[PDB]
């Protein structure tokens, strides 16, 4: 009272001052890129595209923006962030910036005049990466063609807006800077993943439930959330699908884009092994597959596989073959899907996806079924060379949902889902009618 | 002359004895072909006749889809099964004819006497020397021309083994249809031209717009503006077209437009109301025109109120559902205007267009293309008047109006819901029929669309031959009376159509069943008592050169199917049963006796109907393709089946329920059954084969669910769920 | 608003919307009328097309999906017409109407291409989507399984 609440108040607060307020970096002039070594740039090209650095640091709405410009939406649910200009822009950029600020802004999300980013900003993740690869990656970015387009305003809200309070206390509950330590209970290999797959490639950045906040809940790693409208599944034990997700299962789809068994990478998963993973060298690919297939726990799993895909085979024929004058849903199926995702053989044919073995049918929620229904596939977001047409217009609300529940009761063995005609409603009020075709 | 089908007509001229064939100088012979190209292959068929009949090469013969022209003079009809029927003696004349002539300037041409000389093949000889068709055409230039009663004198080929009839021969539109070069009317491209899409009224007739808003559709790229249909004849009310550059930008236009409407009287009739109008209808013995009513019907009837057998029976509405949307291009070129579709019946739609552009019937001109499926859809011929007027909206500038999907269903000339009733008088044995009185009411698309076609009964009023053929059966059945009755509703709620068929898949169907109900009912033997009425004595004594032997053709084919299945010591596992159905074909005048058998397993629990074996007995005379009436018997067939177990819809609101395949179940691969397809051998006169496969199918299967599980079922189609309350109410 | 691809082997580069429908794009824009409209919502398969090798609808396809992909039509299965599947949809006399079988073609070497032996419940599983309104599948089974033999031949 009085004097005491006031002075542990005052230490309370000068406390959170000096965590959360940092120095400013004097500004630099601008690096020449003559001045960085050939190979670290090449270094640096790697370490980014295995960050997706250029994925959320392009504007995409509206005009197709610069590379690594900025300007890219996120609508996170506080509000809209727009990606700062990465490029080496004198003014609007990280021309400026120097190696220390740059690293500083890699492992705890300092901006170089001492503002504090956002999670958005996924510095969690990132602030594992080495020393060496942040060299390499800042090398790479100051060579990069400057752009002088500056990224739009953020319409995030009082108190929130405030980066100083906000994001010291978001920092301070959430935050753990440091970088990745090894650890000698597993082999390299194992090493080499669990840095990759934490650290620059944040698998768990949209892989992990966030909490109200934004931070990612530490006790449901790898759970799987919701993003985009899209689910991603867990990457854990806790993953539905029949099929346990084996080391090759994990590379083939990290590499190629599409898996034996489970399918193909469709959605927000479109670019990461298409447009970045398939860029960096395949030894990370195969210690990051590595690593997921140990986290999977699939050693101890996959005893059941051929049962589950001996079952999945004999489900998947189901009402495909021989006279269907009983069900109309099974028929409404056959005729519009049934042509190009029937299996009958031991193993699927590559091109013909399994869905009694998708997890689009295995999930809790048909989110990613109805997303890949009124999206569809193009020729180079899931298997390469591959189509998928989009049934925005051929399938009402109703005949959507009467799909689903068709097909998880029929191909799988879960419980059904519900509110199945709510359910796709709201997925289809997420995009803008991808074919004029109507002509329902 | 629009396409020549196996390859182009030399352009050196050509000798035309009639006009149905023409020999060019090079040894070519085209045989002009006025029926539709919808898929049964009536141009080969034709070609065969008048090939055969004429002696040429086969190999020389190209056949020419012709436009519609003042020479040919509404011979542009095709329907019914006709064609090849009809075009039997016309092109058997003409191919005569061109024999003639060829003989005889041959036998000038090798100085001898015309009587010695003989053609084969394309070449005439006398003893040693000889000379080809084409030859003679070149040196002694014809310019003999047969008018038809001239032809009709000749001496034609006797009726018996022939040369290229009744042998099998490739279809010559197969190979253009394998490889994507057929062009059907969805094809057509012209210069110029603008595309169109309607947005359909609430309801098929008397609706009236009130106001267009088009301010939303102003706003889709390359959209041209929107016309209000002004139909002359009244085929089309109530109809607005959206015009653009690209056929996608005409579906936005067209979706995006706001257009308010008057529904029309029609607007709350569902199938159940159309049942029990016709219901109420037949209740009234006044109503109706008697197909024939021999006296003592009645005094049959009443003199024994407890020994009279009545039932009923009714079938639901069917769409065709043809593969190609109905579409049309029209323009106004050379002071003509020119439609480009697909059409069956051209000479009926040509006054009605003419009316409709308020030209005279010589200034216009109907392109003939290969149809996308027929199925009595485009006898219709309403898609072409929009066309034609939207056309005619903008000054005669190219219009190509296309439907899609939805508005074609709802376009559609369904097939329309009918009710029978059917009561017979027995004897005191209770085995015999003394008396029947038979009543069908339906829609009747000839009343609606072909005024000027309907018939005349026995009782002197006209009625629809489409609507209760079938009905008029060769049985002895003593006093007989047919009773045909127009659903006034069905007529005024939508269009009535004409389905594969027409009226002869669904008048079988409550006969047969009927019949069996019967001799079950009287510990009788179904194909024994069918056998035992089948005495071809009075009206079925049969005409000559089409019905010749009566009745007793029809028993022959029946008898054929009894001994195929081995019908008298079949013995069968629980739940499976084996029923019998046969009809007399299309009409009486053109019959084509048919019979079916039909292997059905009943899962008692589930409800579900499947089809292990069908067997078909037809006797359509001399069969001319032996690959074409087997094809067209097999989809007449699978049409049967379709109808019977899978296809089926409904009218809800005046409108048809269903509008894509989503809703709409018809018949795909994995359902279709075994069949066995059998032909009797003779060399009668040939008949109709697309439709009549259709007509037995639907009430065999019935039949066998009674010899199954017990239960009869009176609707189609039989749904399993139908079998499902029927089990359950038997349970009781 | 320009889509570049590879039809028919031949790199084309069309001016539409990204929303207008591969099957538009090809009859109209391309005039390629070989690929038919039938039911427009997918479920008819007489827009069937083959994009990198795989039967697809290209009715409910946009024009954005095939970018940079690989279209092949009824005119480009073979130079003179003369696949496998087609001869033997000639030889077994297959179409009626023909308007189904480009379609039909389309997904029945898209079918060889997937299962070189197609039983009867192979058949059935893929053609399935496939519709024929003149009912040719009794035709259509066996000339599939005699284009099958003729490929195990060659
Ligand atoms: C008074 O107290 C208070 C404060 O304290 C003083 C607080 O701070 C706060 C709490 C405020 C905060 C949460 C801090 C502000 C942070 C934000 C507004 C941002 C929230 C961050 C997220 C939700 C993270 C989302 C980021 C994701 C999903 C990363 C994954 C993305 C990728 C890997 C690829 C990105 C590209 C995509 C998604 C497109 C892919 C292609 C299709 C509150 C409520 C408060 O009460
Ligand atoms: N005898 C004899 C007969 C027949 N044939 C064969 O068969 C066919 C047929 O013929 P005819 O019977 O005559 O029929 P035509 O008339 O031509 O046609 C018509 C029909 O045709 C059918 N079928 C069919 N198919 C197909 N594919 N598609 C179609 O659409 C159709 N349609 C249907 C209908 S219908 Mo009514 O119009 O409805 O009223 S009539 C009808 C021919 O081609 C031939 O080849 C022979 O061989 N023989
Ligand atoms: C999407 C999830 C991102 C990925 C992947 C990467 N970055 Fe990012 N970055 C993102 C946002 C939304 C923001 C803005 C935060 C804010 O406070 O508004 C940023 C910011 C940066 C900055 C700050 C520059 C500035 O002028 O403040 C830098 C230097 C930066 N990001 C670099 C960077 C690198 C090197 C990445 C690859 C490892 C990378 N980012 C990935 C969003 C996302
Ligand atoms: C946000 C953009 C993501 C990042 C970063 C990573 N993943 Fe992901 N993943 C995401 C989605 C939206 C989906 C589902 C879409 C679908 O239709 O497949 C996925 C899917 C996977 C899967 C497939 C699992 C299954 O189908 O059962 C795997 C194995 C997977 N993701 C792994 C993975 C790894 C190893 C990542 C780090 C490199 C990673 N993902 C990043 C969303 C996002
Ligand atoms: C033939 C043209 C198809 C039809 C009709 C339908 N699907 Fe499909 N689907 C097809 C392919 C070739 C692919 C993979 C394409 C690639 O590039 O990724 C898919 C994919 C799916 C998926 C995702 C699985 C995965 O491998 O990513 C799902 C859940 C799916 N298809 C479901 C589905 C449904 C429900 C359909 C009826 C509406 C349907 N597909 C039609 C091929 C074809
Ligand atoms: S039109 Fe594309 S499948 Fe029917
Ligand atoms: S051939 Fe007429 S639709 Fe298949």
């Amino acid at each position: 009272i009085a004097a005491a609440v006031i002075g542990l108040g005052a230490v309370g607060g000068i406390g959170f001052l000096a965590y959360a307020w940092y120095p400013a970096i004097a500004p630099i002039p601008r690096p020449a890129a003559s001045s960085f070594s050939a190979d670290a740039i090449s270094r640096g090209e790697i370490v980014a595209n295995g960050g997706y650095c250029a994925e959320c640091h392009t504007r995409v709405d509206g005009k197709p923006g610069p590379e690594l410009a900025g300007d890219f939406k996120m609508a996170t649910p506080f509000g809209d962030i727009f990606s700062s200009n990465i490029t080496p822009d004198e003014e609007w950029g990280i021309g400026n910036w120097s190696l220390a600020a740059f690293k500083r802004a890699m492992n705890k999300g300092i901006a170089r005049d001492g503002s504090q980013l956002y999670p958005a900003f996924p510095f969690d993740h990132f602030t594992k990466v080495s020393d060496q690869d942040v060299s390499d990656l800042y090398a790479y970015l100051m060579t990069r063609p400057a752009v002088h387009l500056k990224p739009r305003d953020n319409t995030v809200p009082f108190p929130i807006n405030i980066r100083l309070i906000g994001q010291g206390f978001w920092k301070l509950l959430f935050f753990t800077p440091g970088r990745y330590q090894n650890d000698p209970k597993h082999d390299a290999q194992w090493n080499r993943g669990a840095y990759l797959a934490e650290g620059n490639e944040h698998c768990g950045a949209c892989h992990t439930p966030r909490n109200l906040l934004g931070a990612e809940k530490m006790s449901s790693v790898y759970d799987g959330a919701v993003i985009d409208g899209w689910i991603a599944p867990p990457l854990n034990d806790h993953n539905p699908t029949p099929v346990v997700w084996t080391e090759d299962e994990l590379f083939q789809y990290l590499r190629f884009g599409v898996a034996p068994l489970h399918g193909s990478a469709a959605g927000p998963m479109s670019p990461v092994p298409h447009r970045f993973l398939s860029k960096i060298p395949e030894e990370d690919v195969h210690a990051i597959a590595h690593y997921y297939a140990d986290v999977d726990k699939a050693a101890q799993r996959s005893s059941g596989d051929q049962a589950a895909i001996t079952r999945a085979m004999q489900m998947s024929g189901r009402d495909l073959t021989g006279p269907q004058p009983l069900d109309e849903d099974a028929r409404l199926y056959q005729g519009a899907c049934g042509a190009c995702h029937y299996n009958s053989g031991p193993n699927p044919v590559l091109g013909r996806p399994e869905l009694a073995l998708n997890n689009a049918l295995w999930l809790d929620e048909p989110n990613n079924l109805y997303q890949v229904m009124l999206h569809g596939i193009t020729a180079e977001e899931g298997q390469d060379h591959i189509s998928m047409p989009s049934f925005y217009s051929g399938l009402s609300d109703h005949d959507m949902a009467r799909i689903a529940a068709y097909l998880r009761r029929t191909r799988t063995t879960l419980p059904p889902w519900t509110d199945l005609e709510k359910k796709a409603a709201s997925a289809r009020a997420t995009l803008e009618a991808p074919p004029v075709n109507a002509s329902h | 002359a629009a396409t020549t089908l196996p390859s182009a007509m030399p352009p050196e001229a050509a000798f035309e004895p009639n006009i149905w064939c023409a020999i060019a100088p090079d040894g070519s012979i085209n045989v002009n072909i006025v029926r539709a190209e919808m898929g049964q292959h009536v141009g080969t068929a034709l070609a065969r006749i008048i090939a055969d009949e004429m002696d040429a090469d086969w190999d020389k013969i190209k056949i020419t889809q012709v436009d519609t022209a003042p020479k040919w003079a509404g011979k542009y009809v095709t329907g019914g099964s006709w064609s090849v029927w009809d075009t039997w003696d016309t092109f058997r004349q003409a191919g005569a004819a061109a024999r003639s002539v060829m003989i005889e300037e041959g036998a000038k041409l090798l100085g001898t006497t015309p009587d010695r000389c003989t053609a084969h093949e394309s070449v005439v000889s006398a003893g040693s020397k000889s000379i080809s068709f084409g030859d003679i055409v070149a040196r002694a230039k014809p310019t003999r021309t047969f008018t038809p009663e001239e032809m009709a004198k000749l001496p034609l080929k006797p009726t018996g083994n022939r040369r290229l009839i009744s042998k099998q021969v490739p279809a010559l539109d197969i190979p253009d249809k394998t490889t994507g070069k057929a062009i059907y009317g969805i094809d057509v491209k012209l210069d110029g031209m603008v595309y169109g899409r309607p947005k359909m009224p609430p309801t098929r007739y008397a609706a009236k717009v009130i106001s267009v808003d088009d301010s939303a559709a102003k706003k889709i790229p390359g959209y041209l503006r929107y016309v209000v249909l002004d139909d002359p004849s009244g085929i089309v009310p109530g109809w607005v077209v959206a015009l653009a550059k690209t056929y996608p930008a005409a579906i936005r236009a067209a979706d995006a437009l706001k257009v308010q409407w008057n529904p029309g009287p029609t607007i709350n009739v569902s199938e159940a109301d159309i049942i029990e109008h016709g219901r109420k209808l037949a209740a009234d013995p006044k109503n109706g025109t008697r197909v024939f009513n021999d006296k003592g019907v009645d005094e049959a009837l009443t003199i024994h109120p407890g020994q009279v057998f009545e039932r009923s029976y009714t079938c639901a509405s069917v769409a065709h559902y043809q593969l190609e949307p109905v579409n049309a291009v029209a323009r106004h070129i050379d002071g003509m205007w020119e439609i480009h579709t697909g059409n069956q019946w051209q000479s009926l739609i040509l006054p009605q267009l003419a009316k409709s552009l308020q030209v005279p019937e010589e200034q216009v001109v109907m392109r003939t293309y290969m149809l996308g499926g027929g199925f009595g859809r485009r006898l219709n011929g309403d898609y072409c008047i929009p066309a034609a007027l939207a056309s005619k909206a903008i000054g005669g500038a190219p219009v190509k109006l296309i439907l899609t999907r939805s508005d074609d269903m709802e376009l559609d000339s369904i097939r329309s819901p009918s009710i029978q009733t059917i009561k017979v008088a027995l004897d005191n044995d209770r085995k015999k029929i003394v008396g029947m009185d038979y009543v069908a009411v339906a829609g009747w698309p000839t009343q609606v669309m072909a005024p000027a076609f309907l018939a005349t009964g026995e009782d002197g009023k006209k009625y629809d031959p489409f609507a209760i053929a079938g009905a008029d059966h060769w049985y002895e059945t003593g006093p007989t009376r047919v009773r045909a009755i127009s659903n006034d509703l069905a007529n005024a709620t939508f269009r009535p159509g004409w389905l594969r068929s027409v009226s002869a898949g669904w008048t079988p169907w409550a006969l047969e069943c009927f019949l069996d109900e019967l001799a079950h009912s009287t510990k009788q033997d179904p194909l024994a008592f069918r056998l035992s009425m089948f005495t071809a004595q009075g009206r079925n004594a049969g005409q000559a050169p089409n019905s010749v032997g009566g009745a007793k053709r029809q028993a022959a084919v029946l008898q054929r199917l009894a001994d195929k299945i081995g019908y008298a010591n079949k013995q069968l596992p629980a739940d499976t049963g084996i029923g019998i159905a046969t009809s007399f074909g299309q009409e009486r005048g053109m019959p084509t006796w048919t019979a079916a058998a039909a292997q059905i397993h009943v899962d008692r629990k589930t409800g579900v109907v499947t089809c292990q074996k069908l067997w078909l007995v037809l006797d359509a005379g001399t069969i001319v393709d032996p690959g074409g009436a087997l094809a067209q018997t097999e989809g007449a067939a699978l049409w049967g089946f379709s109808m019977a177990l899978f296809e089926g819809t409904e009218i809800v609101n005046g409108t048809i329920k269903d509008r894509n395949l989503n809703t709409y179940t018809p018949l795909r691969i994995p359902d279709v059954p075994d069949i066995d397809i059998e032909f009797i051998q003779n060399t009668e006169k040939p008949t109709g084969l697309g439709e009549p496969g259709v007509t037995v199918v639907a009430p065999a299967i019935g039949n066998a669910i009674f010899n199954a599980v017990g239960i009869r079922l009176r609707h189609m189609p039989m749904r399993p769920a139908d079998v499902r309350r029927e089990l359950q109410q038997h349970t009781s | 608003m320009t889509t570049k691809f590879e039809l028919n082997g031949q790199p084309v580069t069309v001016d539409a919307p990204a929303d207008t429908p591969l099957l538009w794009v090809i009859r109209d824009d391309l005039n390629l009328t070989g690929t038919k409209f039938g039911c427009g919502i997918g479920e008819c398969g007489a827009c069937t097309v083959h994009v990198g090798g795989r039967a697809t609808r290209s009715c409910i396809t946009p024009l954005s999906a095939v970018e940079g992909a690989s279209i092949t039509t009824i005119e480009g299965l073979d130079p003179a017409g003369n696949h496998v599947v087609q001869v033997a949809w000639r030889d077994q006399q297959v179409p009626q109407c023909g308007y189904c079988q480009s379609g039909q073609i389309m997904q029945a070497a898209s079918l060889l291409k997937d299962y070189p032996n197609p039983t009867d419940d192979q058949i059935d599983g893929v053609m399935g989507g496939s519709l024929c309104r003149c009912m040719t599948y009794i035709r259509i089974r066996k000339a599939i399984k005699e284009a099958a033999s003729r490929q195990q031949e060659g």
